[PDB]
């Protein structure tokens, strides 16, 4: 049950994040993208600040 | 008002952005993709947790992401919020993180709990943020699993407005659709 937790966590996460923020107003993309890919895309829009 | 730039109306940030706009958008952005990278995270979890997930999330903004919240700005005095939270997350921690709950059971000790964390309001910014991702993890370690898919911006506010002041039913209702499996 702990690695079907920790899957059943990466695949709902982005969805819940999305819904979370339109809970407050806010209609954002919902990010398809993997956590490394995530992460390097952080590094490029911390260099276009 | 610590958190701002000294001459303006602006939150003190990492990129050192001074218009209003751009910061709300760029934090947006960097939240978003932090978020895909949070894991689900331990089923022993108190305050340092919660502060945990709000460091992850912010760190690129904010160079207090993690901290509780250190002004005034109904909603807990600051420094009472480390004691009330320790007090609050040692009660979860006494009913086993709400682990083998049946649905209504779980439905209305989720709600109760999410009303007390959210009034303790304990982040100066992103708190809700935080708190959600605090409960989805906890739902899943307990069998369950949280949608916000449905829920309407203005029914979520009245339900955590009510709740309070001591109403946990409207709470209770969104919660009985949020909360599946």
């Amino acid at each position: 049950t702990d690695k079907q937790k920790s899957r059943l966590w990466e695949l709902q996460r982005n969805r819940n994040f999305q819904a979370s923020r339109r809970l407050g107003g806010v209609e954002m993309p919902l990010v398809t993208l993997t956590a490394a890919e995530a992460l390097a895309r952080l590094e490029e829009l911390r260099s276009h600040y | 008002d610590p958190y701002l730039y000294p001459g303006l109306d602006i939150m003190r940030n990492r990129l050192n952005i001074h218009q209003q706009q751009r910061l709300e958008q760029a934090a947006y952005e960097m939240t978003a993709l932090r978020a895909a990278t949070i894991e689900l995270g331990p089923l022993v979890r108190g305050l340092p947790h919660l502060r945990t997930i709000h460091r992850q999330l912010y760190q690129d903004i904010f160079d207090w992401a993690g901290q509780l919240r250190e002004v005034d700005i109904p909603f807990c005095h600051f420094a009472y919020i480390e004691k009330e939270g320790n007090a609050l997350m040692q009660d979860l921690e006494e009913e086993g993180y709400l682990v083998g709950l049946e649905k209504a059971k779980f439905v209305e000790r989720l709600a109760h709990y999410y009303c007390e964390i959210n009034v303790l309001h304990p982040f100066r910014v992103g708190s809700g943020l935080a708190q959600r991702i605090f409960f989805e993890q906890l739902a899943i370690h307990a069998g369950y699993q949280l949608s916000w898919q449905g829920i309407e911006k203005e029914a979520w506010n009245q339900a955590n407005q009510s709740g309070a002041m001591g109403d946990l039913t409207a709470l209770q209702m969104i919660f009985s659709k949020v909360v599946s499996e």
